């Protein structure tokens, strides 16, 4: 929304090469993935702007 | 002589056709109404869903 915005949206879809594999997981590891690679935006690109951050789970997951 | 074959003559067809056409009187009704026989896939056959889509060219699936 802004140099400042509290949420964001991004387009995810698997690539063609593993596409075919959504039909064996309720929601594909890649995917999933890709959707915490989202995060990695941020409020702003300079959001721990050293080091690397890694999940460490989740308070809640509803499917 | 004129034609080098014996000239060959039809004298009867017959033919199952999409859209529940069965004879040839009604291809010739279908045809005339400017009727349609394509529709989507029956789920009895497969599952459509499951192996649609829309981009091209991709591996698994169709379009």
């Amino acid at each position: 929304a802004e140099a400042g915005a509290a949420t964001v949206l991004a387009e995810v879809a698997l690539p063609a090469s593993i596409r075919f594999q959504q039909g064996a997981y309720r929601i594909h590891p890649a995917l999933l993935d890709a959707c915490f690679q989202s995060v990695g935006a941020g409020v702003q690109a300079g959001t721990a702007t050293g080091g690397l951050l890694l999940p460490l789970g989740v308070r809640s997951l509803r499917a | 002589m004129e034609s080098r074959v014996t000239p060959v003559a039809v004298i009867g067809m017959g033919c199952r056709l999409p859209g529940g056409i069965n004879s040839p009187d009604k291809l010739w009704e279908s045809l005339l109404r400017g009727d349609d026989l394509v529709t989507e896939i029956p789920p009895d056959r497969w599952d459509a869903d499951d192996y649609y889509d829309p981009e091209p060219g991709v591996p698994g699936r169709s379009v």
